[PDB]
RNA sequence: ACCGGCGGACGGCUCAGUAACACGUCGGUAACCUACCCUCGGGAGGGGGAUAACCCCGGGAAACUGGGGCUAAUCCCCCAUAGGCCUGGGGUACUGGAAGGUCCCCAGGCCGAAAGGGAGCCGUAAGGCUCCGCCCGAGGAUGGGCCGGCGGCCGAUUAGGUAGUUGGUGGGGUAACGGCCCACCAAGCCGAAGAUCGGUACGGGCCGUGAGAGCGGGAGCCCGGAGAUGGACACUGAGACACGGGUCC
C-alpha cells in the first residue's frame, strides 16, 4: 500500500493501531532522516540528525545536532544505529510527535 | 477547576514558571463513573460552542450486538472485569473497556458511556 | 415587638395595613411563610376595614416579611436567623442582567421579634 | 474674475452633476460664495435653488483658486442627500 | 488580553490587493464573511466610492446601496461591508455599466469593463465534491458557492474543472475540463494575471500541491500552482481577460 | 418608561510578570470550536404558562427590597415529525498523497427544531406581491484553540538534575490529540555541543552609529503576547473565568 511515501512498506504485518503501514495513524507534514540513539523505551526511539548552521559573523559553520522522539511500530523494530526514516503525525505522548516509517541501512 | 493545560515540567526536568492565568476553555470536568443500577440517569452538559454532550451515570440496560449485525436490549448484573482500574469491577463502574454481564451472557462494551449517554457492548463468543 | 400588618385580598386586589403592639405579636411569632391561621385571634374585624361581608371562615396565610433594616425574608431559609446568600432569583434580589448573581441579606421563614411589616394574603 | 469650468460629471444614481471649474483673478481677493453661485448659474442656466458649493480653495502664490459645486436635479433630493452644514454655508437654509 | 473575535481594522494592517490610501486614515472597513477570502476580495464600499467615485462619503455610499442601485452577480447588495471577489460581475443597471473584477500583474483587485451577453456568464472553479444525503454529488466553488446534481452525472464533473454558470437564476451552461490545451489565467502568486494553455502537470510526493506549466502567448513556458490555474475556456477565453 | 433582541469578550491603556512553542518563519490539525455573513437542498403541524409595565399596600437613613391582583410578545415550556450522537453487520459511489472521514442498505438505543412572526401595497371577501425575518443539513468565509522543524541573552566562585518524571497497556475528561488526569507494567528522559539553578528581559518589523565587517537599543507606529491593587474562583454567553459585570481572602 502507498501512503503517500515513494517507500517499500514493511515486509511484516503487525496489530498495532499506531502504525501507519497497518493501523489507523495517519502521516502529515514534514519527512526526516536520522540515526537511532536510543531504543531503550517501549515503542520509542530517539533519533538523531546532524546538520551545519552557519554563522554571519565568522563566516563558518558549526555542526548542530537534532534530537527527535518518534514511535516504533513493531513491524519495523528500528535499533540502536540504524539509519531511520520518520514522518510527522498527530501528537502520540508528551514528547512523540512523529513516527518511524522505514529503515533505510541496518547497522 | 480540572486544568487540563500544560505541564509544569520540561522533558529534561527543569520548573516551568506560568506566564498567564488558567483559560476557561482548557477545564475538564468530574469523571462521571456510570454505576450499574435498577434505573437509568443522564444529565445534558453544554460544552464549548454551545455544544450538547450527554452523561450516563447510571446504567440498567445495555445494546448486546453478535456477530450477525443482530443487537438486543437487555439488563446489566454487574461488571465481571474493567482492566482499567483494579477498583471499578468491585465497585461496578462501567467503561469503554468493561466486560459484563447480562441476560444473554458475557458482553464487551464499546461505546463510551460518559461521552455517549447509551452502553452499547458485543457479545463475547 | 410591633407588627405591620399587610393584608391583601387577592379576590379584588385591594391591601391593608394594620398596626400590632403588644398582644397578637406574640400570637404571629413563631410562625413560618405558609402557615394558614383564622383571622379571629388577630383582634381585627376586616369588614369596616375593606367595607366588605367577609365570611366566618377567614384565615390569614403569611406570604412575606420584611425586618428592622429593610431585608426580606426567604421561603427556603429556615430558622429566623440573617445570613448573606449568593442569589441568583427569586425574593430579596432583583436580576437586572441575563445571568448574574450578588450576595444579599436575607431573613428566614420564621417570623422573628426583629421583623417589622408581615405581609399576608387573606383566605376564604 | 474669470470661470473656466475644467470637467462637468453627470451622476445619475445620485441625481446631480459634479463641476469643477477654476477662477483666475489676478489682484483680487478670492470671490464670495455669492457672487461666485450667481455667475455659475448664469453661465451654466442651473437652477439657483438645487446648486451647491462644496469649497472655493485657494492656494499659495496663485491667481487661480479652485472652485467644487453640485446641481441637484431635485431640491428635496439635494436636502435629503447633502448635509445640514453646507447648505447653512451656502445660504440654502436659514438655519 | 484577547477576548474573542476582532471587529476593527487598521488601515496600515489592511490587505495589499486593495488600492486604498494606507495613511490617509486610520481606519479601514473590516470585510464581513462572506464568498471569497479575504485575500482576493475587497468590501463593497471601496468599489462604490474609491473605485468608482460615485459617492464621495460613506453616508451616500451607504445611501446608494440601500436604494439597491448595486448588483454583485444578479442579485442586489445593500451591505458595504460585502465581499467582492475574483471572477465576480459588478453591475450598475441604472448607467449600463457592468464589470469583471480580476487582479492585475501586481495582484491588485481592477475592474475590467464587458459587455451585457457577458455581464450573464460567471465562471466558477470547482474546488471540492463530495457527497450529501440521498445519494447526491455536491460541488463546492472557489467563491464558497454550492451546487446540487444527482449521482448519474458524477463523472461530468472533477475538482479544478470550471462550470460556466448563468446568474442569477444559478444554471450552468457548460463545464470546461482541466486538461492540456485548456486556456487558464493565473488567479494568485508571482504570474498574476497571466494567461496561456496547460502544457505538464506535474505530482509530488505527500500533501505538496501539484504544479501546472503554462505556455503564454508568447511561446514562454512558467510554472505555477494548479489551484491557482483558473480555466476560462478550451482553446480560447471564453470571457474577456485583458 | 418597561418587557424582549443584539452589542457590551472589539476598540482605549500599560510592559508588571514571562528565557517559554511567548515571538519570527516554514509546515500540519486525516485530532478541533465558531454568533454576525454567503450558496445550495428542506421545514415552519398541534398545545399549554408565568411575569415585567400599570393599580393597592408598603419596609429601610441609604444601598436596596417584600405581598396580592390583572396582562402581551420574535418571552418560556410541552407533544409530533424532521433531524443529531454512539455501537454492531454489509456495498464500495466521493474528495484526497494517503481514509478512524463522507455516501448507501439493515439493527439496538439516547438526545431532540422553529417566529408563517413584523411592515407596506393591492384585493368586496378569499387571496396575491415586495421587504425585513425563524429552524435543520452540507459546505465556505471570519476570529481562534492545539501541534511540529528551524532562529534569537549572560553567569561553572552554579555539575549533576528528574520520580507523573520518560515510555507503554486500558480508560476518564476535553470542542479537540496529548501524563492533561487515573489504574497497571518497566526504568527510562535531560546534561561540559552548558542540563539544573541563578541574573536580566515582553518578542518581531525596526531604530542609533560606523566606509564596511560589526557594535549597541528595541517606550511612542504596526503585528503577536500578557495585566487590570496582590491572588483564587465561578454564572451567562459562539466567544470571558470578563478594565468602566459577580464571590472570598
Ligand atoms: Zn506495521
Amino acid at each position: 500500500r502507498d501512503i503517500g511515501l515513494r517507500v517499500q512498506p514493511p515486509a511484516e504485518k503487525c496489530d498495532d493501531p499506531k502504525c501507519p503501514w497497518h493501523g489507523n495513524l495517519k502521516i502529515h507534514g514534514r519527512v526526516f532522516e536520522g540515526i537511532v540513539v536510543s531504543d531503550k523505551p517501549r515503542k520509542t526511539v530517539t533519533v538523531e540528525r546532524q546538520y551545519y548552521f552557519y554563522l554571519n559573523k565568522y563566516e563558518r559553520y558549526e555542526l548542530r545536532r537534532s534530537k527527535i522522539h518518534a514511535h516504533n511500530p513493531p513491524c519495523i523494530n528500528a535499533k540502536v544505529g540504524d539509519k531511520v526514516l520518520i514522518a510527522e503525525t498527530r501528537p502520540l505522548s508528551k514528547t512523540k510527535h512523529f513516527v518511524v516509517v522505514a529503515v533505510l541501512e541496518r547497522a | 477547576a480540572i486544568w487540563q493545560g500544560r505541564s509544569l515540567k520540561k522533558p529534561s526536568g527543569g520548573r516551568i514558571v506560568l506566564a498567564r492565568k488558567k483559560r476557561k476553555r482548557e477545564l475538564g470536568r468530574e469523571p462521571s463513573n456510570t454505576r450499574v443500577a435498577e434505573q437509568d440517569k443522564r444529565k445534558i452538559i453544554r460544552t464549548y460552542g454551545g455544544n450538547r454532550k450527554v452523561r450516563l451515570t447510571a446504567a440498567a440496560y445495555a445494546n448486546v450486538f453478535d456477530k450477525s449485525g443482530k443487537g438486543r436490549k437487555v439488563r446489566i448484573i454487574r461488571v465481571i472485569e474493567n482492566p482499567a482500574n483494579r477498583q471499578f469491577a468491585r465497585r461496578n463502574i462501567i467503561t469503554k473497556g468493561a466486560i459484563i454481564e447480562t441476560e444473554i451472557g458475557k458482553a464487551k462494551v464499546t461505546s463510551r458511556p460518559g461521552q455517549d449517554g447509551v452502553v452499547n457492548a458485543i457479545l463475547l463468543e | 415587638a410591633t407588627f405591620k400588618l399587610v393584608i391583601s385580598d387577592p379576590k379584588s386586589g385591594i391591601a391593608k395595613q394594620v398596626e400590632i403592639t403588644g398582644a397578637e405579636t406574640e400570637k404571629l411569632i413563631g410562625k413560618r411563610i405558609g402557615d394558614q391561621i383564622p383571622a379571629k385571634e388577630l383582634n381585627i374585624n376586616l369588614n369596616e376595614l375593606f367595607g366588605k361581608e367577609f365570611p366566618e371562615d377567614v384565615k390569614l396565610e403569611i406570604r412575606g416579611g420584611t425586618d428592622k433594616d429593610g431585608f426580606p425574608m426567604r421561603p427556603d431559609i429556615h430558622g429566623p436567623r440573617r445570613v448573606r446568600v449568593l442569589l441568583s432569583k427569586g425574593p430579596g434580589f432583583r436580576p437586572k442582567e441575563k445571568g448574574e448573581r450578588r450576595k444579599k441579606t436575607v431573613r428566614g421563614n420564621t417570623i422573628s421579634p426583629e421583623i417589622v411589616q408581615v405581609n399576608v394574603k387573606l383566605v376564604y | 474674475m474669470e470661470i473656466r469650468i475644467k470637467e462637468i460629471k453627470e451622476n445619475k444614481l445620485i441625481g446631480r452633476k459634479e463641476i469643477y471649474f477654476e477662477i483666475y483673478h489676478p489682484g483680487e481677493p478670492t470671490p464670495s460664495r455669492k457672487d461666485v453661485k450667481g455667475k455659475l448659474v448664469a453661465m451654466l442656466d442651473l437652477n439657483p435653488e438645487t446648486t451647491v458649493i462644496q469649497y472655493i480653495r485657494s492656494y499659495f502664490g496663485s491667481y487661480i483658486s479652485k472652485g467644487y459645486a453640485k446641481a441637484y436635479d431635485s431640491k428635496e433630493r439635494m436636502l435629503y442627500i447633502e448635509p445640514e452644514y453646507i447648505l447653512i454655508r451656502d445660504g440654502l437654509i436659514e438655519k | 488580553a484577547r477576548k474573542g473575535p476582532k471587529r476593527h481594522l487598521k488601515r496600515l494592517a489592511a490587505p495589499t490587493s486593495w488600492y486604498i490610501e494606507r495613511k490617509a486614515y486610520k481606519w479601514a472597513v473590516r470585510p464581513r464573511p462572506g464568498p471569497h477570502n479575504m485575500r482576493t476580495s475587497i468590501p463593497l464600499l471601496y468599489i462604490v466610492r474609491d473605485y468608482l467615485g460615485y459617492a464621495k462619503t460613506a453616508r451616500e455610499a451607504r445611501k446608494i446601496l440601500n436604494e439597491g442601485k448595486f448588483l454583485v452577480d444578479g442579485r442586489v447588495r445593500k451591505d458595504y461591508k460585502f465581499p467582492v471577489g475574483i471572477m465576480d460581475v459588478v453591475s450598475i443597471p441604472e448607467t449600463g455599466e457592468h464589470y469583471r473584477v480580476l487582479p492585475n500583474r501586481i495582484g491588485k483587485l481592477i475592474l475590467h469593463p464587458i459587455s451585457e451577453d457577458e455581464a450573464f456568464i460567471k465562471p466558477l472553479r470547482i474546488r471540492n465534491k463530495r457527497m450529501i444525503k440521498g445519494a447526491r454529488v455536491q460541488l463546492n466553488f472557489h467563491d464558497g458557492t454550492n451546487h446540487i446534481v444527482s449521482i448519474a452525472e458524477k463523472d461530468n464533473y472533477f475538482t479544478s474543472y470550471t462550470v460556466l454558470m448563468k446568474v442569477p437564476e444559478r444554471e450552468i451552461l457548460e463545464v470546461l475540463p482541466f486538461e492540456k490545451g485548456a486556456y487558464v489565467f493565473v488567479t494568485q502568486g508571482k504570474n498574476v494575471a497571466r494567461k496561456g494553455r496547460i502544457v505538464e502537470i506535474k505530482r509530488f510526493p505527500m500533501g505538496w500541491p501539484d504544479v501546472v506549466t503554462i505556455e503564454d502567448e508568447e511561446g514562454e513556458l512558467f510554472d505555477t500552482l494548479k489551484e491557482y490555474a483558473f480555466v476560462v475556456g478550451t482553446d480560447k477565453p471564453k470571457i474577456s481577460l485583458p
